[PDB]
């Protein structure tokens, strides 16, 4: 008998990525971009988008020839074969989801409390543990149910943020928008663009779902490209409104719910509540997509060296212990570091993943096509942004610097241990057609 | 464990006729959220692996003839064979694929009814390489007859013999729905060579007169 | 295209063990369950257990707990069933069979692709190849092939390398004095024999034996 997976259309895939991207940038890390970038935030989103499109150049070329739910791990194995590098990168991919869950946990709390509450290390942890555990339990009753609502939640929050843009363009303060020129603000804008690389993390949910996407050779590259452009214009369109309606120092003060307060001067409490409600569900749908679509896929891949040919995406479909591990280390990253920390580690983990993808594109450039000049250029740009991020933490928050360095080593060390015990190998079964199908 | 019960035990059908095989389970095989019934039907031809016909109660497996139709829900299930063909002769097994341990029914045997046919009888002298090796056996083939009931009479020089006879019946033929039978009289080389007339007499319902095949050792 | 290779027969002594092999091809081995099924002569089918080839997760029928052990080898796409301390009860045909998995769902599936089954025979010593004797004598001519004195079961008799299969009768084996005897018949027109050629090929996998016999008058 023939089994077949439920396949996603182009726009369902686009919506999925747009959802996680908006939930991670607009409603989560916006406060960290207020402090570091200031009035130069619209430029930060443009600059981060440029980095993303250079990475997209590699992803779209590779994703048009190499189809796999393994995502970037297929590209890497097609390039440098099976080894501890490839294996550590697959665990790193799983980690990218783990740390993102922490990022969403903090963002949720940042809009939950100022809606219903004090703000402290204990109250934050309570709101964080409570929302993660709810999604951990959602596997057993309603992860599929929320997953069916994801497409609607995205359309609504786009209308919510869509009114936020055009209604804000009547009450703008053009004097607060005009870009800063001072060196410390310019370098601050550049430093923020490094932490805001994660703002375009749609690469993960699309490629890890590529075999569950209709006409994947066509619709995966398209989804990645369309999805970046939508959020880039949304980011900028929102960033201008927020800064040109509230003093930036008040936004740094009210960091955790930056957009909630920024609506009050021009929409009232009807707008405040709308942005607060719109934020919670935005993050909710982003978490559901990250855990049930991303983390579950990346975990089984790192654990087994391959993925099942047939599985339900919107539940933890295999190795349930991984669900709790993903949820646990998701809290362990939200407990230690603050929003700046989590965001900094997230971008660092993503960049190393992207660096090896651009390298894979270069190794396989004869097979997949593209210009060598652009690939080499993309590699250097991403490498520089990565170093800038590491240099920033080295001097600003050295605890986060060691938090980043330990992760890459810890992931590398665990891979050595895992490959010794289990002997797990990665095979081309990730991307080679199953013969029966 | 889920107990699977099949009915009837066996049925004899001529080509083109309709039959309904039933399968019963001690527990409901319906997944309340799925709305699916976890019941499968199989076909096992003699000496072969079971072949999947129907799954989830009513979905025909790829390549399976339209003549097989599954239906039912909960505890009561049906496999309809609208027009039994010569090839359909086999055991039919139901299996719950709902819950481990997975359990099969005991089966329903289907045999084919057809017109009466007379056996083609062939006698065979002990092979040259057979006797030049110790023993000597005389074989008689009774081919393509109906019904299955048949008898072989062996005669040494025109006198009855049944001491070293071995009788073997084929499974029903999947093409013409007939039976065939093998009868082997095994003797020692010494005893085989002390006689001349070897006779094989086939008695079958189709005639009161037995069909006779013979050979002499001096020919 | 999708198939499961099983050896035809295994002879083993009482108290000993066998590792029955099931070699998969045509599909991704680790994406489907492997089930195993026992069938004794004149009986129905009994599900022994299951294995997930990806992580070696097992689930057994209680009746076979401690009797059978299921393992896989991923690189060779092979599933194994070990049967322990063999008795007369364990002599039977053992099938391996594929089953769709579909992870994270409530759907369980039946068995779509089956091996040909290994007939396991539990007996003390005495594996012996068959002696193959030809059976040569209007319009049609019946030829035969006699397969005598072999242990254990079974043999396959094929005619003219398979090409002659239309008029073929395979007579079931009978046990006599610890040894098996079976027969095979073929029918051809009188204009196709003695010219052209008619040959019975007899295979006995338990002794790795193949014997050809040309039928001549």
């Amino acid at each position: 008998m023939e089994l077949k997976n439920k396949k996603l259309s182009l726009w369902e895939a686009v919506s999925m990525a747009v959802g996680v991207m908006i939930g991670a940038s607009i409603f989560s890390i916006f406060g960290v971009g207020a402090k570091i970038a200031g009035r130069n935030l619209p430029e930060t989103f443009i600059l981060s988008g440029i980095y993303a499109l250079l990475v997209a150049y590699s992803y779209t070329k590779l994703g048009a020839k190499i189809v796999s739910n393994a995502g970037p791990i297929a590209f890497i194995h097609k390039a440098i074969g099976d080894n501890i590098i490839t294996g550590a990168l697959s665990i790193l991919l799983w980690m990218s989801y783990v740390i993102s869950i922490a990022l969403f946990a903090k963002g949720f709390a940042g809009y939950f409390l100022p809606l219903i509450a004090p703000i402290n290390t204990f109250n934050i942890a309570i709101t964080e543990i409570g929302i993660v555990a709810f999604f951990t339990a959602l596997n057993f009753f309603g992860s599929k149910a929320v997953g069916r609502a994801e497409f609607f939640i995205v359309l609504v929050k786009l209308l919510i943020l869509g009114l936020f843009i055009f209604a804000g363009l009547i009450t703008i303060h053009p004097s607060y928008v005009i870009p800063d020129l001072a060196p410390s603000a310019v370098s601050g804008m550049i430093f923020a663009s490094a932490i805001f690389f994660l703002s375009y993390m749609g690469f993960g949910v699309i490629t890890n779902a590529s075999e569950h996407i209709e006409n994947p050779k066509k619709n995966v590259p398209r989804a990645i490209f369309i999805s970046i452009l939508i959020v880039m214009f949304v980011y900028v369109g929102v960033a201008i409104s927020a800064i040109g309606n509230l003093p930036i120092d008040e936004l740094i003060k009210a960091s955790e719910n930056a957009l909630a307060v920024a609506a009050k001067p021009f929409l009232g409490n009807l707008g405040f509540l709308l942005i607060s409600i719109g934020a919670l569900f935005s993050i909710s749908s982003a978490m559901n997509a990250t855990i049930y679509g991303g983390a579950n896929v990346a975990y089984s891949l790192a654990k087994d060296g391959e993925l099942p040919e047939f599985f339900e995406r919107k539940v933890w479909f295999k190795s349930t212990e991984g669900l709790y591990i993903t949820s646990a280390l998701g809290v362990l990253f939200a407990l230690l570091f603050n929003m700046e920390g989590v965001a900094s580690i997230t971008s660092a983990v993503f960049m190393v993943i992207y660096l090896f993808v651009i390298l894979s594109h270069y190794i396989l450039i004869d097979e997949v096509g593209g210009r060598k000049e652009i690939v080499i250029f993309s590699f250097i740009v991403v490498l520089g942004v990565f170093l800038l991020l590491l240099y920033y933490q080295w001097i600003t928050n050295r605890f986060v610097f060691y938090g980043i360095i330990a992760t890459f080593i810890g992931v590398l060390i665990f891979e050595i241990i895992y490959r010794k015990v289990t002997k797990r190998t990665f095979s081309n079964n990730m991307y080679v057609k199953s013969l029966e199908s | 464990d889920i107990v699977m019960t099949q009915s009837p035990s066996s049925l004899a059908m001529s080509v083109g006729q309709k039959v309904t095989l039933s399968c019963k389970s001690s527990q409901s095989l319906l997944n309340t959220s799925n709305q699916k019934n976890y019941l499968a039907w199989y076909q096992q031809k003699p000496g072969q692996s079971p072949k999947l016909l129907v799954y989830f109660a009513s979905t025909r497996e790829s390549g399976v003839p339209d003549r097989f139709i599954g239906s039912g829900s909960g505890t009561d299930f049906t496999l309809t064979i609208s027009s039994v063909q010569a090839e359909d002769l086999s055991d039919f097994f139901c299996q719950q694929h709902y819950s481990t341990p997975y359990t099969f029914g005991g089966g329903t045997k289907l045999e084919i009814k057809r017109a009466d046919a007379a056996p083609t009888v062939s006698i065979f002298p002990p092979s040259s390489e057979q006797l030049t090796s110790g023993g000597a056996s005389v074989v008689c083939f009774l081919n393509n007859f109906y019904p299955k009931d048949i008898n072989v009479k062996w005669k040494i020089d025109g006198s009855e013999r049944q001491n070293g006879v071995l009788n073997s019946w084929t499974d029903q033929d999947s093409k013409d729905s007939t039976y065939s039978m093998s009868s082997t009289l095994t003797l020692t080389k010494d005893e085989y060579e002390r006689h001349n007339s070897y006779t094989c007499e086939a008695t079958h319902k189709t005639s009161t007169s037995p069909i006779v095949k013979s050979f002499n050792r001096n020919e | 295209q999708v198939q499961l290779l099983q050896p035809g027969a295994e002879l083993v002594k009482p108290g000993a063990s066998v590792k029955l092999s099931c070699k998969a091809s045509g599909y991704t081995f680790t994406s489907y369950w492997m089930y195993w099924v026992k069938q004794r002569p004149g009986q129905g089918l009994e599900w022994i257990g299951e294995i997930d080839p990806s992580d070696s997760y097992t689930n057994y029928n209680q009746n076979f707990k401690g009797k059978a052990t299921l393992t896989v080898d991923k690189s060779s796409s092979t599933a194994f069933m070990q049967l322990s301390s063999l008795t007369s009860q364990d002599s039977a045909v053992y099938f391996c069979a594929r089953s769709p998995h579909y992870y994270g769902t409530t759907y369980n599936y039946p068995m779509d692709y089956w091996g040909q089954g290994t007939s396991v025979t539990v007996s003390s010593a005495k594996t012996t190849p068959p002696s193959v004797y030809p059976l040569a004598p209007g319009s049609s001519v019946t030829l035969g092939c006699l397969v005598k004195g072999y242990f254990p079961e079974s043999v396959t008799v094929t005619w003219n390398s398979g090409s002659l299969s239309s008029s073929v009768h395979t007579f079931p084996a009978l046990l006599q004095s610890g040894l098996y005897t079976m027969s095979s018949s073929v029918t051809v027109p009188s204009s196709t024999w003695p010219s052209q050629t008619v040959t019975c090929s007899v295979a006995h996998p338990a002794s790795s034996t193949t014997v050809d016999k040309k039928l001549e008058p």
